[PDB]
Formats: structure tokens, sequence, C-alpha cells
């Protein structure tokens, strides 16, 4: 409300951080202006567009290793400037802001009335995220910003003959800031001494009138409900995801596996059940972990962009399970390199958040337990069969063909069966794949024709009927 | 042991018991076939065979597994599913085997590869009479002047099936059933037969490919109720009802199906590959419902829907594709049912301010979306149901 | 008399013996017929207030668990923090050379309704005796032992907010009173730095004790008040999250939280607050000064009001009484006492809030008394279990094989449980229910049936996808906190006056050299006997033919299995 930004300044013109601010950075002023002031509670330095901050690249490189060494040891530190000052110092936290880990201090820039003129694309990819916690603007009442394609983004404090009050709403900061840019600059030393005297005083004004709150307080509910109904719609999908797992488990009594099921019936649809796997139970898993996906990349749930586990422990295993389904769709179109160029986002941030975190983890494996139910750790794995199966048919259908391009796929038929060997090992692949009519099986019988002479430890696996016993007690 | 079962139950009911005997054996039927077949052969109402059905059900003789959450509508059965065991079917078939293939009511033709029956030459005076056929049939049959027959049903197991020449020669013939049972397509040609059937009333077609417009060039009066389920893609006088259901080829409806008057409910289920509808469907005069149940990928619904007078029941379902609703919906007054299931993506506009005596029936967060305008409509008696995750789906695997 | 539940007999006599204990440094015991009174002494020094010891900004130490107990949550496992030259007058006070101990003895056996009485540091250390005698007497038998009541008069905070949840979760609160005027610096000087009035503090002590730095020590005082005031409030209404986490790391706070009922005394009425949060906010609003000239005596006369507090017991029948969160009509009852307009918002904010935790505990437990949702449990322990019980197997094996049909009931019938159980927790975890939910024996006993059902088939889900050699071992991490907190709270329930991952251990035994799981496995053999008879395992299940645990239990070496208590079979 309105009240609850009146207490924040409060809160912060109390704190003493304006004061010290403003005094350190109009002694600095009594182009690039570098301050290396240090202090026992935290250090505050003054810099004070894009030609001047392109000038000093080594100079910015230079103080940003050193922001780093001082963040390394646990203190906080803070970068203000003047009117261009405050846009200089901006770019050099928002640069900065990437390499400077969220669970460590993170930069706080405090300007004073700077304009600064970014367009909407720049302000959507911080809309909610924590970069707008870190800048914060604080302009007179009187002033304002004359922008039109320009958004203003991060918490702004709006000061008025009688304290000040914090907006956290981009859209309510730009309402405000809706009039024409004031050319004169009033001091910023009186501005703080009357909200020290209006913190003093024991009664206070509400400036921000109800249309103004309205918006943002309606806002709130919706932007805080998002959160929960997700949170409950976790547990519709974990139904849905049974579903899936339901679905598999019936079709591995068949001797076809269900991600050829899924293909062939993709292309001649029947039996009422796989149109509804496919138009049911797998859209909405994929909406509702793209919206958490990009939820979570936009606004961290805790610190260092660390989501609850509950979340991505249940991600994992619905990218392992339902990402060969989407790989069977992609590759019936009649496209290729799924792995590079046709690969999902959100599939790929989560297995960034997965592994960042697997390796604090104990685990520790035994060969005796039972791998049917195991899930592949390498989603992209059916990705490559049928690349190589593409290159097989290459080999057969073409004929007057260069040798060259036939030693090339030959290395990339070796280089796949070797990291099927490799995969294999480490019993990090679903046994599912020895299946009778299974993809596998049929790109084996191909390239047994192919290899002929050449013959490995692979061949004599296969040979053998030893596939029988792998993934087996 | 079954003939004592089958004279204990009441006379309507052994004899339909007795009729229902006419499906293939060990085979997956769903309700609505036999409740038309009943209901144009014997004339009863469609309530009470529904409550014969049950009654059959409790007795053990046939089972019934409901596929659907939706309650038991008024002319909505296709959810439900009817199976028969081995042993009633083949006890039902021994039943008035000494009556000759013509003295009998209920007759059961298999045909061969090549061959044909001998019956099939002689003229038979049943009523009902079914013709099964394999894959290796070439529709090669001898003729038959048989016009007593009332009930056709056919079995496809072929890619290409050529329709028999002698059904020109049936007269009273009041409903068709052509059930492709095997894995391709069926095609289908040779349609002008039962353009000499003038007294055909419900004509059902399932796994059998055909052009749509060949229908339309029939141009019969008598056919009622239209079904087309998994096909793949003053004429109609007194066509009152069109069930599409489970077709995956469906990109758009065709234009013949906007032009006749006499459709009242046009019911589009589980084809998930048409997202956009025609604006003729506007020009209806008497559609009183208008299903759009599991369609996931229909994005919007198109305005002529303001022009519909008489649209009483409309139930939308679990339609994830449905993002948006009619700027003007207040304008149907006769509506009295709106189902918004699993739907919560289109926003309620402000039309539902303005008409009353509404009877919705929605979820936990449709529910509570839709109270927000609680106070503002009149006595909205707003259910909230309950969700049965059942596992009887896997049946149809 | 009605909000309080204290005569003036009581008070008066009570101010007596506080008056009469000024001398010899040591309690006053006065006893009147049925009423036992101690007066602790009051103390007046640097060293009072902030231990020489401590070297904290504030004087902070966490309450130690093998004394108190109760004074922690259960949920959480955070203890309390306390003041510690307080907590050292206590225990000195408490030591038998001083016969403290013999004295409360003497007067809990015959005598009933024991009060404690203080002055201003008096007041501090008998909240903390008060405490004492609960946890000792009181927590044994509520009937056998008095409710013993405590009558403070302007004593500083002692507790903090883990100090004020304890207080309320026991329902302990309505057995403290705290008089406090208008214009008094002692219940207001513990919220302020001891860096900030290090220079200020012997002065002002002395000059309070009976028998130009007083401007700026005042305003240091309510400069370092007003951002704990405004703290809070932002906290509660949670406004601003992100600013707050920056801007809090920046400044430390004096984390000091009002507990038990106060009392306001002005001139002619006497509002009593007893609500946590708003007392917080209407001091800083009372002891503002309203125009200058006022403010000019302000300290003067802050420093003179502190000790007259005789006349509130003369003149207590003559002034109003009221209360302030149950009536309404708080706008006149809150302009009489000084607070501005701007303040009346925020204290009505304060009010509200609890209101509207009542109304989430009202719908939490509306939705709990459904019998949709009794419905699963009933399912899951008459349908499921017998049935899976008829066969040679459990219910665990039978859930980890997935053949019929009833496992997918199961799954989805422990799914929907599961969500609305973290639903509930998610919503006692950041503060959007009462204290006294946690200490309600039906939610416990629903939390306890609800584990001891769902936990085994929690397990044999996730050992039955092999989701352990990917998220580590079960009891390590993977474990809803669901259970964590059902568990502590039922442990503090019934040792007030775990068997469910039995499984999780038979798991991790399994397949593994007896040499090395020697203390494990004999370690779960002891504690399992106990565990089938307390009913936290059952007895049939687990010695069944096509258990797990059976098998487990023939692998075993014969060595082992001769020996093993367990030997039924
Ligand atoms: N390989 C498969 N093969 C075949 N089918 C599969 C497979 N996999 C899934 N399915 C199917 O998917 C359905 C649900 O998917 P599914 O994948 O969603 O499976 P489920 O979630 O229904 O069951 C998983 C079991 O793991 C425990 O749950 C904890 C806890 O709930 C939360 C923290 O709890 P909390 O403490 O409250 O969270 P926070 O408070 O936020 O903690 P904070 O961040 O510190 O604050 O983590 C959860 N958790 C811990 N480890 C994992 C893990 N490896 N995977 C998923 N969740 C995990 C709990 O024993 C549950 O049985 C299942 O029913 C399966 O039919």
């Amino acid at each position: 409300s309105s009240l609850k930004g009146s207490a924040l300044g409060k809160l912060v013109v109390t704190s003493g951080l304006l004061h010290s601010s403003w005094s350190k950075i109009l002694e600095i002023h009594n182009g690039l202006e570098f301050q290396i002031h240090r202090e026992e509670k935290f250090t505050l330095v003054v810099f004070s567009a894009f030609n001047l901050f392109t000038s000093a690249s080594t100079s910015l490189t230079y103080l940003k290793s050193e922001l780093l060494q001082t963040l390394k040891s646990e203190k906080p530190v803070i970068i203000t400037g003047a009117a261009l000052g405050g846009s200089v110092a901006s770019l050099y936290t928002l640069w900065l802001l990437e390499t400077i880990e969220p669970t460590l201090k993170r930069p706080l820039c405090i300007t004073f009335g700077s304009p600064l003129i970014g367009d909407a694309s720049l302000q959507q990819i911080l809309e909610n995220s924590v970069r707008n916690s870190c800048f914060l603007h604080v302009v007179s009442a009187q002033t304002r910003i004359k922008m039109d394609f320009f958004k203003p983004f991060g918490t702004f404090l709006i000061c008025f003959d009688s304290g000040c009050v914090c907006i956290e709403d981009h859209v309510a900061v730009t309402e405000l800031l809706n009039g024409v840019h004031d050319s004169g600059l009033v001091d910023y030393s009186q501005v703080l001494n009357r909200l020290d005297q209006s913190m003093l005083s024991l009664a206070d004004s509400r400036l921000i009138p109800e249309d103004v709150i309205k918006g943002i307080e309606k806002r709130a509910e919706m932007k805080n409900l998002r959160f929960d109904m997700m949170f409950k719609k976790l547990n519709d999908m974990k139904i849905s995801m049974a579903y899936i797992e339901w679905y598999k488990k019936k079709c591995k009594e068949v001797k076809i596996g269900y991600y050829d099921r899924f293909k062939t019936q993709l292309a001649f649809p029947s039996k009422e059940f796989d149109i509804n796997i496919k138009n049911h139970h797998k859209s909405e898993l994929n909406r509702f972990w793209k919206s958490v996906v990009e939820e979570v990349e936009r606004r961290p749930q805790s610190d260092a962009s660390i989501l609850k586990r509950r979340f991505l422990f249940s991600g994992n295993n619905y990218r392992r399970m339902i990402e060969p389904l989407d790989i069977a769709e992609y590759y019936l179109e009649g496209r290729k390199e799924y792995r590079t160029t046709g690969r999902s986002h959100h599939y790929v941030m989560l297995e960034k958040w997965f592994g960042m975190e697997s390796i604090l983890i104990e685990k520790e494996r035994c060969k005796k337990r039972d791998l049917s139910d195991l899930l592949t750790f390498d989603s992209c794995f059916w990705a490559e069969v049928e690349d190589s199966l593409i290159v097989i048919n290459q080999l057969n259908t073409t004929v007057g063909m260069r040798d060259d391009v036939r030693e090339v796929l030959t290395r990339k038929l070796v280089e796949f069966e070797g990291y099927v060997w490799e995969i294999i090992t480490k019993r990090e692949v679903s046994p599912e794949i020895f299946l009778e009519e299974s993809s596998f099986m049929k790109w084996w019988k191909e390239y047994k024709k192919i290899k002929g002479f050449n013959s490995s430890y692979l061949t004599e696996f296969m040979n053998t009927r030893k596939y029988e016993s792998y993934g087996k007690s | 042991c079954l003939q004592p079962s089958f004279d204990a139950l009441d006379p309507n009911l052994k004899e339909c018991f007795l009729d229902m005997g006419s499906f293939l054996e060990d085979q997956k039927i769903r309700a609505s076939v036999i409740i038309d077949m009943w209901v144009e052969l014997y004339g009863k109402g469609s309530s009470i065979l529904y409550m014969y059905l049950e009654d059959l059900a409790s007795q053990n003789l046939l089972k019934l597994v409901p596929l659907g959450t939706n309650e038991h509508e008024d002319g909505f059965y296709n959810d439900f599913l009817v199976t028969q065991h081995d042993i009633l079917r083949e006890l039902a078939i021994c039943q008035s085997e000494f009556k000759e293939n013509l003295e009998r009511k209920r007759l059961n033709l298999e045909i061969l590869e090549n061959t044909f029956p001998d019956w099939c030459l002689n003229t038979i005076n049943a009523s009902l009479l079914s013709i099964s056929t394999d894959d290796l049939f070439s529709s090669k049959w001898l003729e038959m002047d048989c016009p007593n027959v009332e009930a056709l049903v056919l079995n496809l197991s072929s890619s290409d099936y050529a329709l028999p020449s002698f059904i020109s020669g049936m007269k009273k013939l009041k409903v068709l059933t052509i059930t492709n049972h095997g894995f391709y397509p069926a095609r289908l040609s040779n349609f002008s037969c039962l353009s000499s059937l003038p007294n055909l009333k419900r004509i059902r077609l399932e796994k059998v490919s055909i052009t749509l417009l060949d229908i339309p060039q029939l141009q019969l009066s008598s056919l009622k109720k239209l079904s087309l389920v998994m096909c793949s893609f003053n004429a109609l006088s007194k066509l009152q009802e069109i069930d599409i259901d489970y077709c995956y080829d469906l990109d758009e409806l065709p234009y013949w199906i906007s032009e006749i008057v006499s459709l009242k409910t046009l019911s589009i289920t589980n084809c998930n590959k048409l997202s956009q509808l025609p604006e003729a469907i506007g020009n209806l005069s008497r559609l009183e419902v208008l299903r759009l149940c599991s369609s996931m990928n229909l994005s919007e619904l198109p305005e002529a829907t303001e022009g519909l007078s008489n649209l009483r029941f409309l139930d939308i379902s679990h339609c994830l594709g449905l993002r948006k609703l009619p700027q003007e919906i207040g304008k149907l007054q006769n509506l009295k049912k709106i189902s918004m299931r699993k739907c919560s993506g289109c926003e309620l506009p402000e039309s539902v301010t303005n008409l009353e005596n509404l009877e919705v029936k929605c979820d936990e967060e449709t529910g509570l979306l839709w109270e927000r305008l609680k106070p503002k409509m009149r006595n909205l008696r707003v259910q909230e149901e309950e969700i049965e995750h059942n596992l009887n789906l896997l049946q149809m695997f | 008399e009605a909000l309080t539940g204290i005569n003036g007999d009581l008070i008066t006599r009570s101010w007596s013996a506080s008056k009469q204990a000024y001398l010899t440094e040591r309690y006053h015991k006065e006893e009147a017929g049925a009423v036992v009174i101690f007066a602790f002494q009051p103390s007046f020094s640097e060293k009072d207030f902030f231990d020489p010891d401590n070297k904290s900004s504030f004087g902070e130490i966490k309450l130690n668990r093998v004394q108190f107990p109760c004074m922690r949550k259960i949920g959480k496992g955070d203890v309390a923090t306390v003041n510690e030259a307080f907590l050292k007058n206590l225990e000195a006070i408490i030591d038998p050379r001083t016969s403290f101990q013999a004295s409360v003895e003497m007067a809990v056996r015959s005598r009933k309704q024991i009060v404690f009485t203080g002055h201003s540091s008096g007041g501090a250390t008998a909240i903390l005796a008060t405490v004492w005698y609960l946890e000792k007497y009181f927590i044994r038998n509520p009937n056998v032992y008095l409710e013993p009541r405590c009558v403070t008069f302007g004593a500083p905070l002692v507790g903090d907010s883990i100090f004020s949840h304890a207080l309320g979760r026991e329902k302990w609160s309505r057995f403290f009173v705290n008089f406090v005027s208008r214009f008094d610096i002692v219940p207001r000087i513990m919220l302020a730095r001891k860096a900030s009035v290090e220079e200020t503090l012997p002065h002002v002590l002395a000059q309070l004790d009976p028998r130009q730095r007083i401007t700026e020590f005042y305003t240091r005082v309510m400069r370092d008040t007003s951002t704990v005031a405004n703290q809070a409030v932002c906290e509660l209404t949670g406004s601003a999250e992100a600013f707050l986490e920056t801007l809090s790391s920046f400044l430390e706070l004096s984390p000091y939280r009002p507990a038990g009922t106060f009392v306001f005394s002005t001139e002619k009425r006497l509002v009593a607050v007893n609500n946590s949060d708003a007392i917080l906010q209407m001091l800083f609003y009372t002891s503002q000064a309203s125009d200058e000239q006022e403010w000019s005596l302000i300290p003067f006369r802050s420093i003179r009001d502190h000790h007259s507090y005789e006349e509130l017991v003369q003149s207590m029948g003559k002034k109003l009484f009221n209360h302030l969160d149950g009536e309404n009509s708080i706008e006149s009852t809150l302009n009489d006492l000084g607070v501005s307009t701007r303040g009346r918002q925020y204290v009505q904010a304060a009010l509200e809030e609890e209101k509207k935790r009542v109304e989430n505990q009202k719908k939490i437990i509306q939705v709990i008394e459904q019998e949709r949702f009794l419905k699963k449990l009933a399912w899951i322990e008459d349908e499921y279990k017998p049935k899976c019980q008829a066969h040679k197997n459990g219910y665990y094996d039978s859930f980890k094989v997935s053949n019929e049909e009833n496992d997918f009931k199961a799954n989805v019938k422990r799914a929907e449980l599961a969500g609305v159980f973290d639903e509930v927790l998610g919503l006692m975890k950041k503060c959007q229910l009462p204290d006294e939910f946690e200490g309600d024996i039906d939610w416990i006993k629903l939390a306890t049936r609800y584990r001891r059902l769902v936990e085994p088939l929690d397990i044999a889900n996730y050992h039955r996808h092999l989701k352990n050699e990917d998220t580590g071992p079960y009891m390590k991490r993977g474990r809803p906190t669901r259970y964590i907190y059902a568990q502590r709270g039922y442990e503090h329930y019934i040792l007030k006056p775990c068997g469910s991952c039995f499984w999780a251990e038979v798991e991790e035994l399994k397949g593994k050299p007896y040499e090395e799981v020697e203390v494990r496995v004999k370690t779960l053999e002891g504690m399992l006997g106990e565990w089938i008879t307390d009913g936290e395992v059952d007895d049939k299940e687990i010695f069944l033919e096509g258990s797990t645990f059976r098998k487990w239990w023939i692998t075993l070496p014969k060595n082992h299995k001769s020996h093993s208590p367990l030997r039924d079979y």
C-alpha cells in the first residue's frame, strides 16, 4: 500500500545512505570519475553514454575484478553517481551483475535522478527479475522524465514535500513520470534535509492518489497467486506423469518400445488412447514446465537461482521421460540435428540446473540392481540413433558416391557405435532398446551388412546374444 | 443355465439380449451403436433402453464400463462402452438354432476369401442379417433379393472394399452399420446403391475413408442421424444429428454440413486437428446442443454463435486450446447449462453479467473464478464436481 | 479485571512489595492469606543492561535447551533469544545460596496464585522467573499447580519473536501483565543499540535510580526504535521483500519484541493491548510529541514519569478501562492516548492481520472437516491395505510391483493428500497460521495418522523407481519436511509431561556386507521391537512370507539370526 512505501522510505532515509552518498558524490565533484573510497561498514564508490563506458573497458574490468575480490569477503559495495554518473553506475552494475553470483553480496547502485533511455525490450528481460532490486532511483516530485520508447526499470523512490515513498511497479513509475522532463535540477541536499525533517515529524500525508495504488494492489494478488496456482498444479501434473508411466508400462508388454509406438501411431492415428496421451497428457505437462522454467529464470525462488528441490527433482524425471516423445515428433517431420539445432531451451535449462547441484550429492551405484525401470540419463540418445540411420541408408541408396563422404560417414558410424558402447558399459541406458521391434535392433540389422569384415567387441556382444542379460539381475 | 437366465428376464429385455448377438465375437462396442439399433428397430425410448442395459449389467449379462467423467446426459452415450463375454455371446447365438436362415429374424453370415455362403444365393426373409468380410474378400457374393431386411451390419477388414449391389434391392432398411475392424482405413465406393433405398434413417460409419461431399450427392430424405467415428476424410431435409468423433485428419469441417437446416445437435468430439470453425454454423436455425468436447486445438469460437437462438445446452469440456469467448452471449436467453472444466485460459467476457438463470458445472479453480461474478449474476447454480482418475481407457489401447 | 484478570488488591500489594524491596538488593517475600508475592530487587548500573562478556551489538544469548525445553519452535528448531545480564541475575538468585527455590516450593506446597512483581529491572527477572515456574511445576499438572500470575511496572523487553511465539503456543501469554506509561524510557531502552548509547547509559541510569545528554539519549533511542517499527510492518505486510533483503544486512536491528499483555496508562484512561506486534508500533507513536513545546520538555517528563507509578494504583478504579483488540471503535481510544492519524492505520492493519490469520485457520479446519478428504484415508486404511494383506504380500511390495489397478488409485490418493498437506505446511511456515494451531491435539493426531499410513507408500514410490541413485539416500536428502514436522510435533506432544522410516533403513542394509552393517542391523533389531508395541510399525505386514523384511532377515548370516531377538518367523 501507500503507507508501506512510506515506511520503507522512512527506514531508508533514517538509515543514512542518501546523506552520505550525496555528500561523497559532491565531495568527489568538488568525464569518467573513479573512487577508491573504502569504509569499515561497507564500501561506497562514485562512478561519474555508451562511448564513455566503452572507452574505459580496461578500467571497468579492473574495477570489476576489485569489486569481485571485495564481495568475496562478504562485504556489500554500493556504486553511486551524479545525473550522468547515475547512468554510468547503472550500466556498470548491470554489466557486473552477470559475473556477480546471487549467493554473494549483490551490488546496489543508488542514483539521484539519472535520465536514461532504455527501450521496452531491455525492460522485458528484467520485468520481475531481481535486477530491479539492484537499481534504486530517487527523483524529485517536480522533476520528471520525458520518455516515449524508454521504459523505467527498478524501484523508484519518489520524494515529496513531506516524506518519500518507494514504487516497485514499472507501470506506476511510468504513470508518475508521464509528464515532460524538468530541465532544472534542485539541490538534493535540501531534499534530504526535508526528508529528515519529515521523518522527525509525527504526521505524514499520502501523496499517491487511489487510482495509482489501485492497479498496483490488483496486480499484486495475481502476481502472488500465479505462484501458488503453479504450486497446486504440480500435483495434477504428477498424475499426468503417472498416466504416462502406466501407458509406457502397458506398452512394454508388447514387444515394442513406447518411443517407436508413439512414432508409428503419430503417422497412423488409431486405438483412441495414444491420441489422448499425445494431446492431453503431454501438452499440459509441456506448457506447465515451460511456464515454470520461464518464471524461475526470470525471478529466482531462492538465492543463487535455486528453485525448490521438489520442483527440479521432478523436472529431471519429466525431461528424461518426455524428451524422447518430442524427438519422435521432431524426426518424423524430416528435420535433423536435434541435439544442436532442434533442442528446446527449457530442457537445457533443467539439465544445467540439475548438473549444478548433481555434484554435491553422495550418490553411489551397485551393479546388482535391476535396471528394467531405469530411465536413460541422456535424453538425446534417440536423437543420435535416427541420425545414424540417416547415414546408413545414405550408404545404400546413393550409388556413385565420392569415397571421402563414404569415409566421413564411416567415421560417424564408428563414433556413434563408440558412444553407444560407452553408455552401455556405464549402465546409463534403458534396456527397452533391445526389444524385437525396437529401432535399435533395426539399426543393428542395417549396420551388420555394412560392417562386414570390420569387427569390434560390440559386435561380439551383440552376436553372442548377451544383450538379454544386460539390465537384469 | 443360460436359457433359464434368459427366460427369467423381461420379454423385451430377452429379445434385446438375443438381438445383441449380431456383433462380432470378442469385440469392443460403444453403447451408442446398440442404443440406436434398439431405438430404430424396436421403437422403444432411449432412456428405458439405457435402463435395460443397466439391468443386463446388473445380472452380469453384459459388461458396461464408462470412459468419461460426464454423467449420463440426454442423448449422449458415446463415452460408455459395452462388451459381451464369449460364453454369453455363444449362448445367445445358440438360441433359435432350429429355425432356418430365412425363417429366423436374426441371421449371421460368414464370408470366406473368395467363396460365398449357400444362403446368400437364395432369398432370406430375415430382418437382421450381418455379413463379415475378411481382408482377402473382393466383395464377390451371390445376388439375393431380400426386401424384409431392416438392419444390416458389416464388419469390414479390407483396405479397398466395394459395397454390395443387392443393397439396392432392400426396401425397408432402417439402419446401416459399417465397422472396419482392420489395420488400415478402408476405402469405399458405389454409394448410389444406398441412394436407391428410401427408408434409411440412421447411418453409422467406423474407420472407413470416403470423400465428404459424396453423402449429399445421395439426396436422402429419410436420413435422420449421421455418425462418423475414426474416419480419415434440399438433399438432407430430415437429418437432425451429426456425430463426428475421433477424426484425426479433420483440419476444416466441410461446407455441406452447414447448409442443412434440420440439424439440432452438432457434436465435435476428440477432433484435435480442428482449430477454426466456419461462420455458416450461425446460419443454423434450431441447434439445441453444440458439443465441442476434448477438441484441445480449438483456439476460439466464431462470432456466429451469437446467431444461435435456441442453443440450450453448450457442452464445453476440457478444451485446452480455448482462449476466447464471443463478445455477446447474453443474446442467448434459452441457455441453461455451461461447463468450463479444465478450460480457464479463456477470460469470462462482460456478457456473463447480463445472462441469468445458469447452472454452471466447473472445477475448483473455474468455480472460484466464476464466483467473482456471483453477487452480480442471479441464482447461478455453480456446481463443483469431482474427477475420478480411472484406468478404463487401457481397454481401447 | 475482564481482559486482564487482576483486581486492585493484588496490584496494591505487588506495588507495595516492589517499593519495599528497594533495600538489601535482594528479593522480598510477602505472604498475605493465600497470596505469596516475591518482589525482585532492581539494579541500576551500566552492566545490569548489557553484559560485559557479551561482545555482540545487542545483549543476546540463545537459551540452553536443557534448562528451557518449551522455549523453541518444534518445526524449525530455533531456540529463543533473551538478554544475558537478566539471565545471569536469574540463575544467581535461583542458586541455593539465595534460597529462592526453597521459598518457591514452600509457596507452591500450600499457597496458591503465586504472583511475581518487580520494578524496571526487577520485572525483567520476574518474567523469566514466571517462565521458569511455568516450565518446572505448571507443565507437570495444570490443575494441581495454580496459574502463576506476573505483574511488572515499566519492565523493558526481554524476549524475541521466538519467545513470544513459544508463549503463545502454550497459551501462557495470559499470565503476564506489564504496565507502561505514555512517557517511559525503560520499556523502550532495550531496542536501542549498545554502541549508540554506550556513553549516555551510566548517567541516566544513576539519575533514574531512586535515592543535555538526556535529550540526545532519547533522540538516539527513538531513532533506533523507528527503524524497527518500520521494518516490523514492512515484513508483516510483505511490501518490497527484495528491497528489505537488500537493506537488511546494511544495518543491525534489535530483535527484541514485546511479550505478554501490556496495559498502557495515562491521566484518565487504561488501554490494554494483547497483540504482540501492535504494541511495537504503538510505543513509538505514543512516545511522540504533538507540538514542539511538549518535545522540549519530553526528556525531563520521560525521566520523571518512570517513577510516577504509584498514582496508577490509587487511581485505578477512577480511570477508564477498555480493550482495544476485542472492542471496536478504536479511533477515539487511540487518539486519546496521543497517537497521530498515520499510526492508526498501522495499528489497525496489525490487528486485522490476526483476524485474517483466524479466518485462514477457520478455512483450513473447514476444509479438513469435509468427507471427501477423509474418504481417501478411509479407502487406504480399509480397502487397499486389508485386500493386499489377504494375498501373500504386503502393501509395500504390492505398490512396488504395480501389477494390479489399485496401485494407480493409491498413487492418485497419495499425491492428492501430499498436495494439501504441503499446502498447509507452507501456510504454517510463512506466518499465516495462529500460534495455537500447532498446539492443537486434533491437527497432531491427523498428521500422525496421515504419516503412519502414507510414509511407507512414499518410501515404496521413492525406492521402486531408482530415484535414490540420482538423489542419494532417502533419509539424508529427499524426505518431505511434512513428515519431520509431524514427527517432531508428536514427540513434543507425548514428551511434554522414528519407525516411519523403518523401510528406508531396510532398503539401505540390503545388499551390503554383514561385517560393515553390524551396528546398524543390531540397532534396528533393538528399535523395531519397541516400534511394534508403541504403534509406529505394524506386526502383521512385516512378518508375512512375501515381505521384503523377511527376505532381508533370511539373507542375513545364521550367526546373527540365532542370537537375534526377533526370532519369530
Ligand atoms: N523413473 C520413473 N519410471 C516410471 N515412472 C515414473 C518414474 N518417475 C516418475 N514416474 C511417474 O511420475 C509420477 C510422479 O512424478 P514425480 O517425479 O513428480 O514423483 P513424486 O514427486 O510424486 O514422488 C517422488 C518421491 O520423492 C519424495 O518427495 C520429495 C519431496 O516431496 C520433495 C521435497 O519435499 P519438501 O521438503 O516438502 O519441498 P520443499 O519444502 O520445497 O524443500 P526446500 O526447497 O528445502 O524448501 O522433494 C521430493 N523429492 C525428493 N526426491 C525426489 C525425486 N528423486 N524426484 C521427485 N521428487 C523428489 C517422495 O518420497 C516422493 O515419493 C510417479 O507417480 C511415477 O508414476
